[PDB]
DNA sequence: TTCTTACTATTTCTTTTTTAACTTTCGGAAATCAAATACACTAATATTTTAA
DNA sequence: TTAAAATATTAGTGTATTTGATTTCCGAAAGTTAAAAAAGAAATAGTAAGAA
C-alpha cells in the first residue's frame, strides 16, 4: 500500500492517458478472446505474460490483411511513415503494458509476469526490420551507387552456383558438393542468425515439418535436460520458409546439397548413399547423420576450413568478413522459452475457455510470427499468407519420382515400420524434392552445366519441356521473374543489375 | 567533491580540453597532475612578472594612497575636538570687524576682473553681489536680519572668502596690515600673508560665512543660495580644510538641489524670462555641483549624484557615428567615464578607452577654439584651466594604455603631457598667471603625476623619466603655501616613495616561484590597508555607542624597520 | 551521450528572439543534464543556450527526475538572474550539490522521495561544541509559545535553541552559520516530502514571519528553529 | 600374399603477425563578454497646404 | 487672413548588438589491445611399395 503515490506521480497525466488507450485495447482484446470474460473490469484475475502481450501487438500492429486498409504498406510515402508510426506506437505499446503489469502487482495479481527482455528482443527484432527497411530507402541514400545496392547475401549466394570458380579455389571449391555445403552453412548464418556451434549441432532428426503451417522447418533445438538443469526446457524453434527467389531458397539449396551428397554425379560424385531408414530407430540414423560434413560421415566439418572458406568467398565478392559476426553469437536471434509455458502457454485446454488458440494463427507451429518472416527476410504484415497458389507451371511428380524414389517405396514398404521420424524425414525429403524441381529451371537457365545436370535423364526434354515452362518470356522479357528481396527489387529484377553479380559469363 | 573548482586550470590550459570541474578536476583525476593542477595559484625571483602584477596593484593603491588617507580622510576624536561655546559669535564677529568695504571692493574687482569663470559658475552679475555689498553696510548696522539678508551675507563672505585664496600677497599687504592680526591671533608677527597667513585668513573667512549660515537656519530654510556659496568655497582647498563637513554641505546642497525637482534645464516657449533664466542657472549650478560631486567621491561621501548625469560616450558615439561651462563638465564626466576602474581591477578594454582618445582631439581643438586675452585675467583663467584639464585626462588615459595593456610608447605620452603640464606650470609664474597655481585641481593632477613617475622610476629606471622625476622634485618646491600640509605631506610622499626607491634596488626579489616575496611590496601592502583601518566608523560607531569599550623573517623584519621608520600614517592631522 | 532529439534543437536555435521571457521549465533527466546542469561545459557544437537568454529569465521550474546531481554537481554556473527554482518530483536531491547563483530567494519544493539538508548540523557543533545528545537534550527548549500554534505541523516537533545556556555570543555565530548555507534566499516552502536525512534547521528571521511553511509533513518531524 | 615403412596430405595446435577496433594529443575554431556602438524612440518646436 | 492637419533637427535618453578578445574546447591523428589468419611444425590417419 505504500505504492499509491510513486505510481501515480510517476507520469505525465498524458502519459497515463496514452497507456490507458494502449492497456484498454489490451483489456477489449482479451475480452474478443474471452481471456476476461464479459462492465465487468477486476484487477487480480488480468493475466500479462510476454507472450500474450506479443500476441496483443501481433493480432494489433502487424496483422494487415484487413482488406479494408490492405495496402498502405505499398506507397514508400504512406509506409516510410506508417512503419515509424508502428515501432513508435509499439514501444508505447510496450511500457503501457509494463505499467500495466506493476500495476497488477499493486492490486497483487499473480498472474501477471513480464519477462521484458524477451519483448526487448521484439522491439529489437522490428527495429532491425525497420532499419533494415530504411537503408535500403535509395539507390542515391547518399552518393554510393552498387554497394548498398549490394546484399551480402545474394551476391554471394548466385555467384556460388556457378559450376567453376576457376580464380577462386582450385585448392578449395573443385567439387559442386563443396561450394553447396558452404552455401548451406552460409544460409544457415544468412537465415537462421547463429554461431558456428549453433551451425554444428543439426542432426537430420531435428529438422520436422508444418504441423498447421505444412512449410515450417523446425529445428526444435531444446536444452537435453541437463545444463544446470532438469525440466528440459529452453526451446528455440527456427523455419526455413522457401524463397521466391531459386537461388537463396533454403529448401533449394538444401535439395540440392542433399542430392549430391547422396547420389551426385553417377559417374564422378559417387554420393555418401541414401540412408538406411528400415531398422532405423528414432534417435538412431537421422540422430547421427550431420547437416554437412566434409571426410567425417558423422560429426561437422572443421572451424578454421570454414573461416578459409569465408575469407576466400568475401574476398572474391569483395565483401568485408569479420569473423565474430559470422561464427560468434550475435543478438539478433530467436526467441528463448521454458518448459513452463511452453507446455502450459501452448496447451490449448488450458485456455479452452477461449473462442481461439493462439497456436493456430499468429504461432505458425509455436512460432513467434515476425519471428518467421523477418529472419525469412518478409514484411511480416498479413498473418494470413496465402502465396502458396502463387505457381505457374505445378512441376510434374513424374519427373519427381525419377530421383529419391527410395522414399516412395518407403511408404509403399511397410509405413508403420520404419521409425516415427524417418518417414517424417521422408516427407520432409519429398518437399524437398518438390522445391528443388520447382526451382530447377532457373538453376538451368543460368548455370546449364552444374553436377546437378551431369545426368541426362533430365538432359530429356521432359525436364527441358518444364524449363521451357518456367523460362517462357525469359528470352524475351528485359527483366526477371521470380522476387528479389522486399527493398531490392525494383534493382535486381532487372536482369542487367542481375549480371553484374556474376563474374564469370554474365 | 565540495566547494568545487572555478575555471579551466593550468592543466587546462596545457592540454586544451574540456575541463570537468572537480577537485582537483575530472581534467586532473584522470592522469594524476594534482602537482600541475596547484602550482599555478621559496627562493628569488629572476622574471618581470612582478612588473603587470604591480601595475594592477597600482590601481588599488592610486584608489586609497594617492586618494583617501592623504587627502579624503580627516581623523578626529570627540574628546579631542572641542565644543563650541567660545569662538562661536567670537571669531566670527572679529572677522567682521577686521574686513571694511573699500577692503571689500577691491577684493570684488579682484575677482570681478580676475576669476570670471567662478561667479559665472555661480551668479553671473557680480555687480548684482555689489548692491548686496552696499545693502550689507547698511545692514551691518542692522540687527533685526532677515532670513534673505543673511543668505546675502553668507554669499558675499563665502565670495571674500573666494577673493582671500586667489590674491597675490603683495595686493594684500596693500590692503592689510599683518600686526593688528598677529596681536589678535598672537601668533607670529614675522611671517608673511603667503606663508600660511592668506590660508589661515581664508579658512577664518570660511568658518565665519559658515557660521553666517548657521544664524540662516539654512537646515531650517533652505534655498539655492546655499548651494551658489558652496561651490563659491569648494574653488579653495577647503575640502581638505573640513572634508567632513565639505561632504555635509554637499549632502545639504544636494537635498536643497532636489528640493525643487528640476530635470532638464532648457525650458519651454513659454515661461517666465525670469524662470527660463532660472532654470538656465540652474543648469551651469547643476555642473559645478556635479564636477565637486565627483571631486569629493570617497568612502567618506556616501551620496551620489554624478551616477545620474549619463555618461558622455553613450551620447557622443551617436553623432560622431556656455560653452566652456558645459565644457569643463564634458572634460570632468569624461573622467568620471574614465575612473570607476580606481577599485575595479577589471580591465577597461580597448576600444572606449580609444573612444575617449579620438573623441579628446576633438576636445582638444575645442579647447583650442578657446581664446585667451592678455587683457582679461577672466580669460586666461578662462582658457588655461580647459587646457589643464584636456591634459590631466590625457595624461589618466595613457596610463590606463600603457598599464592594461602595454600600449607602445604610452610612456613616451606619459613624458609628453608631462611635459605640456610642467610649462603650463612654468607659465603660472608669469604676471595675472599666479593664482593658478593655487587652483586644487593641480593638486591632485600633479600628486598623481608624481606618484605615478615616483612608481615607475622605483622599479623601471628610466632616466627620461628619471629626469622627469628631477623636474617634478624641483615643482615640488615651486609650489604656494595656501595648500599647507598636503603640501608638505606630499613632500613626505615624494620622500617616503623616492625611500622606497632606495630599497626595492638594494634588495633581490624574492618569491616561491610566483609569490614575490619582496618587503617593499609588503610596505605598499600595508600602506593601504592602515588606511583603509583608519576610514572605517565602525570604530567611531562603537565609540558613540558607549559602554561597549573598543577593544584593539627578513622579509618580516625589513617591512619592521622601514614603517617603524616611515609610518604611512604620518599623512593625518 | 550529449545527444538531443530535433524539436528541441529547433526549439533552442529559435529560443532567442522572445525579450519577454521568465519561468523555463524541463522535465527530462537527460535533457536536463545536457541543457542547464551547466557542468562545467561552456561548447556543444549547436544545443547552445544562448547567453542573452540565459541572462534573460526569472525562475526555473524542474519537473520530475531522480537526482539532480547524478553527476558529482547540480551546478547554475549561468543563469545568473534567477529567482524561483522549484523542483516538483525529483527523487533525491543534496541540497549542497547545488551552486545557486547570485541572488535568488525562493526556493520551493514538494513530492520529493529524498532529501539531504545542507548538514547545517554539524557545522552548528563546531561552534558551540557539545555532543549531539547534549545538543539534543540540554539544547532544545521546543519553543511553542502562542505563535507557533498558529498553524499545527502536529506531525512535527517545532524545536527551538535555550536562551539560557547560550551567552547570545555562539548564538548570533551559530545563527549567522545557519544563514551562510542560504546565501540570503527566503522562501522554501516545504510541502509533500519523504525522507530527510538530517534534522530541519531554520534561521529564526526566516520562519517568524513565516517565509518557510511545511504543508504536508508526513515522512518527517523534528524542526528545530534556530 | 597383406605386415612394414616411410610418403602424404592433414590436421592440429601453436606463433606470429597481421587486422582491426578502441583510446588519446594537436590546430583550429566556436561560445561568452563588458563595454561600444549604432539604433532608436520621443518630445519641443520649427516645419508643409487652405476659406471666411 | 489661419487654424487645422501633419514632418525635421537636436537632444535626451535607452536598449539591442558587435567586438576583438579570449576562452574553452572539437575533429583528427597517433597509441593499444584484442581478434583473425596464415605459418609452421608435430602428430596423424591414410597410403603405395617389398617380403613371408
Ligand atoms: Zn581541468
Amino acid at each position: 500500500e505504500d505504492r499509491f503515490q510513486e505510481l501515480v506521480d510517476s507520469l505525465k497525466p498524458r502519459t497515463a492517458h496514452q497507456y490507458k488507450t494502449y492497456y484498454t485495447k489490451y483489456i477489449q482484446w482479451c475480452q474478443l478472446n474471452q481471456i476476461i470474460p464479459t462492465n465487468s473490469v477486476p484487477y487480480k484475475d488480468l493475466p500479462i505474460s510476454a507472450e500474450l502481450i506479443h500476441w496483443f501487438l501481433l493480432d494489433t500492429l502487424i496483422t494487415d490483411d484487413k482488406p479494408g486498409e490492405k495496402r498502405e504498406e505499398t506507397e514508400d510515402l504512406d509506409e516510410e511513415e506508417e512503419n515509424s508510426f508502428k515501432i513508435a506506437t509499439l514501444k508505447k505499446i510496450i511500457g503501457s503494458l509494463n505499467f500495466l503489469s506493476k500495476l497488477c502487482k499493486v492490486h497483487e495479481n499473480p498472474n501477471a509476469n513480464i519477462d521484458t527482455k524477451y519483448l526487448e528482443s521484439v522491439t529489437k527484432l522490428h527495429t532491425h526490420w525497420i532499419d533494415s527497411q530504411k537503408a535500403i530507402t535509395t539507390n542515391e541514400t547518399n552518393n554510393t551507387n552498387t554497394q548498398v545496392l549490394c546484399p551480402p547475401l545474394l551476391k554471394v549466394s548466385l555467384n556460388l552456383w556457378n559450376p567453376e570458380t576457376n580464380h577462386l579455389s582450385e585448392k578449395f571449391f573443385k567439387t559442386c558438393s563443396e561450394k553447396l555445403r558452404f552455401l548451406v552453412d552460409f544460409q544457415l548464418r544468412s537465415y537462421l542468425n547463429l554461431s558456428f556451434e549453433e551451425r554444428s549441432k543439426i542432426r537430420f532428426g531435428s529438422l520436422k515439418l508444418g504441423k498447421r503451417d505444412r512449410d515450417a522447418i523446425i529445428y526444435h533445438k531444446v536444452t537435453h535436460s541437463a545444463e544446470k538443469k532438469d525440466t528440459p526446457g529452453h526451446h528455440q524453434l527456427l523455419a526455413l520458409l522457401p524463397q521466391d527467389c531459386p537461388f537463396i531458397c533454403p529448401q533449394t539449396t538444401l535439395a540440392a546439397y542433399l542430392y549430391l551428397r547422396f547420389y551426385g554425379i553417377p559417374s564422378v560424385s559417387k554420393g555418401d548413399g541414401f540412408p538406411n531408414l528400415n531398422a532405423d530407430e528414432n534417435g538412431s540414423l537421422l540422430q547421427d547423420i550431420p547437416i554437412l560434413r566434409g571426410k567425417s560421415l558423422t560429426t561437422y566439418p572443421r572451424e578454421e576450413t570454414f573461416s578459409n572458406y569465408y575469407t576466400t568467398v568475401f574476398r572474391y565478392c569483395h565483401l568485408p568478413y569479420k569473423r565474430r559476426e559470422y561464427f560468434n553469437k550475435c543478438n539478433l536471434v530467436y526467441p528463448t522459452w521454458d518448459e513452463d509455458t511452453f507446455r502450459t502457454f501452448f496447451n490449448e485446454e488450458n485456455h479452452g475457455n477461449w473462442l481461439e488458440q493462439p497456436e493456430a494463427f499468429a504461432f505458425p507451429d509455436k512460432i513467434p510470427f515476425d519471428f518467421k518472416k523477418i529472419m525469412n527476410f518478409k514484411s511480416p504484415y498479413t498473418s494470413y499468407s496465402t502465396n502458396a497458389k502463387k505457381d505457374p507451371f505445378p512441376p510434374p511428380k513424374d519427373l519427381l519420382v525419377q530421383i529419391f524414389p527410395e522414399i516412395d517405396e518407403y511408404k509403399r514398404h511397410d509405413y508403420e515400420g520404419l521409425s516415427q521420424n524417418s518417414r517424417d524425414f521422408l516427407d520432409l525429403m519429398e518437399v524437398l524434392r518438390e522445391r528443388f524441381l520447382s526451382n530447377l529451371p532457373w538453376i538451368y537457365k543460368f548455370f546449364p552445366n552444374h553436377d546437378i545436370f551431369q545426368d541426362p535423364i533430365f538432359g530429356n526434354s521432359d525436364f527441358q519441356s518444364y524449363f521451357n515452362d518456367k523460362t517462357i518470356h525469359s528470352k524475351g522479357s528485359p527483366i526477371l521473374s521470380f522476387d528479389i528481396l522486399p527493398g531490392f527489387n525494383k534493382i535486381y529484377k532487372n536482369k542487367t543489375n542481375f549480371y553484374s553479380l556474376l563474374i564469370e559469363r554474365p | 567533491t565540495q566547494l568545487k573548482s572555478k575555471h579551466p586550470c593550468s592543466v587546462c590550459t596545457r592540454r586544451k580540453v574540456k575541463c570537468d570541474r572537480m577537485i582537483p578536476c575530472g581534467n586532473c583525476r584522470k592522469r594524476g597532475q594534482d602537482s600541475e593542477c596547484m602550482k599555478s595559484t621559496i627562493t628569488a625571483s629572476s622574471s618581470k612578472e612582478y612588473l603587470p602584477d604591480l601595475l594592477l596593484f597600482w590601481q588599488n593603491y592610486e584608489y586609497w594612497i594617492t586618494n583617501i588617507g592623504l587627502y579624503k580622510t580627516k581623523q578626529r576624536d570627540l574628546t579631542r575636538t572641542p565644543a563650541n561655546l567660545d569662538t562661536d559669535t567670537e571669531e566670527c564677529m572679529f572677522w567682521m570687524n577686521y574686513l571694511q568695504k573699500d577692503q571689500s571692493f577691491q577684493l570684488m574687482n579682484f575677482a570681478m576682473e580676475n576669476l570670471g569663470a567662478l561667479y559665472f559658475g555661480s551668479i553671473g552679475d557680480i555687480s548684482e553681489l555689489y548692491l548686496r555689498v552696499e545693502q550689507y553696510w547698511d545692514r551691518r548696522a542692522d540687527k533685526n536680519h532677515s532670513v534673505d539678508g543673511k543668505y546675502w551675507d553668507a554669499l558675499i563672505w563665502s565670495v571674500f572668502t573666494m577673493c582671500i585664496y586667489y590674491m597675490p600677497v603683495e595686493k594684500l599687504a596693500e590692503i592689510f596690515s599683518v600686526y593688528p592680526l598677529h596681536e589678535y591671533l598672537g601668533s607670529n608677527k614675522r611671517l608673511n600673508w603667503e606663508d600660511g597667513m592668506q590660508l589661515v585668513m581664508c579658512q577664518n573667512f570660511a568658518r565665519c560665512s559658515l557660521f553666517q549660515l548657521k544664524q540662516c537656519d539654512f537646515m531650517a530654510h533652505p534655498d539655492i543660495r546655499l548651494v551658489q556659496a558652496y561651490l563659491i568655497l569648494a574653488t579653495t582647498t577647503f575640502p581638505y580644510d573640513e572634508p567632513l563637513l565639505a561632504n555635509s554641505l554637499l549632502t545639504q546642497c544636494i537635498h536643497t538641489f532636489k528640493n525643487f525637482h528640476v530635470d532638464d534645464f532648457r525650458p519651454l516657449l513659454n515661461d517666465d524670462p525670469v524662470e527660463s533664466i532660472a532654470k538656465v542657472t540652474l543648469g551651469r549650478i547643476f555642473y559645478r555641483l556635479c564636477g565637486c560631486d565627483y571631486l569629493q567621491s570617497g568612502p567618506r561621501k556616501p551620496i551620489a549624484l554624478h551616477t545620474e548625469v549619463s555618461s558622455l560616450l553613450q551620447h557622443a558615439a551617436y553623432l560622431q557615428d556656455n560653452s566652456t561651462e558645459v565644457l569643463y563638465w564634458k572634460i570632468i564626466s569624461l573622467d568620471r567615464d574614465l575612473d570607476q576602474y580606481l577599485n575595479k581591477s577589471s580591465k577597461p578594454p580597448l576600444k572606449t578607452l580609444d573612444a575617449i582618445r579620438r573623441e579628446l582631439d576633438i576636445f582638444q581643438y575645442k579647447v583650442d577654439s578657446l581664446e585667451e586675452d592678455f587683457r582679461s585675467n577672466n580669460s586666461r583663467f578662462q582658457k588655461f584651466i580647459a587646457l589643464f584639464q584636456i591634459s590631466t585626462v590625457s595624461w589618466k588615459l595613457f596610463k590606463m594604455y600603457l598599464i592594461y595593456y602595454d600600449t607602445a610608447d604610452s610612456l613616451l605620452k606619459v613624458i609628453h603631457y608631462s611635459k605640456v603640464i610642467i610649462s603650463l606650470i612654468v607659465n603660472n609664474f608669469h604676471a595675472k598667471s599666479e593664482f593658478f597655481n593655487r587652483h586644487p585641481m593641480v593638486m591632485q593632477t600633479i600628486t598623481r603625476v608624481v606618484s605615478f613617475i615616483s612608481f615607475y622610476q622605483i622599479f623601471v629606471e628610466s632616466a627620461a623619466v628619471k629626469q622627469l622625476l628631477v623636474d617634478l622634485t624641483e615643482l615640488t618646491a615651486n609650489l604656494p603655501t595656501i595648500f599647507g600640509s598636503k603640501l608638505d605631506k606630499l613632500v613626505y610622499l615624494t620622500e617616503r616613495l623616492s625611500k622606497l626607491k632606495l630599497l626595492w634596488d638594494k634588495v633581490q626579489l624574492l618569491d616561491s616561484g610566483d609569490s614575490f616575496y619582496h618587503p617593499v611590496f609588503k610596505i605598499l601592502q600595508n600602506d593601504i590597508k592602515i588606511i583603509e583601518l583608519k576610514n572605517d566608523e565602525m570604530f567611531s560607531l562603537i565609540k558613540g555607542l558607549g559602554s561597549l569599550v573598543p577593544l584593539n623573517s627578513d622579509f618580516r623584519t625589513i617591512v619592521e624597520e622601514f614603517q617603524s621608520e616611515y609610518n604611512i600614517s604620518d599623512i593625518l592631522s | 551521450n550529449q545527444l538531443t532529439s530535433i524539436s528541441v534543437i529547433r526549439t533552442i536555435r529559435s529560443m532567442e528572439s522572445m525579450k519577454s521571457l521568465r519561468k523555463i521549465t524541463v522535465r527530462g533527466e537527460k535533457l536536463y543534464e545536457l541543457l542547464i546542469n551547466f557542468h562545467g561545459f561552456r561548447d556543444n557544437p549547436g544545443k547552445t543556450i544562448s547567453y542573452i537568454v540565459k541572462r534573460r529569465i526569472n525562475e526555473i521550474r524542474l519537473s520530475r527526475m531522480n537526482q539532480i546531481s547524478r553527476t558529482g554537481l547540480a551546478d547554475f554556473t549561468r543563469w545568473d538572474n534567477l529567482q524561483k527554482l522549484v523542483l516538483s518530483r525529483v527523487a533525491y536531491i543534496d541540497l549542497n550539490s547545488i551552486v545557486f547563483p547570485k541572488n535568488f530567494k525562493s526556493l520551493t519544493m514538494k513530492r520529493v522521495s529524498k532529501i539531504k539538508w545542507w548538514n547545517i548540523e554539524e557545522n552548528i557543533l563546531k561552534e558551540l561544541k557539545v555532543d549531539k545528545r547534549t545538543f539534543k537534550s540540554l539544547y532544545i527548549k521546543e519553543d511553542d509559545s502562542k505563535f507557533t500554534k498558529f498553524f499545527n505541523l502536529r506531525h512535527t516537533r517545532i524545536k527551538e535553541l535555550d536562551k539560557s545556556e547560550i551567552n547570545q555570543i555562539t548564538y548570533l555565530r551559530c545563527q549567522a552559520i545557519v544563514w551562510l548555507s542560504f546565501r540570503t534566499l527566503n522562501h522554501i516552502k516545504l510541502q509533500n516530502v519523504s525522507e530527510v536525512f538530517n534534522n530541519i534547521i531554520v534561521p529564526r528571521a526566516l520562519f517568524d514571519s513565516k517565509r518557510v511553511e511545511i504543508y504536508r509533513c508526513e515522512k518527517i518531524s523534528q524542526v528545530l528553529v534556530i
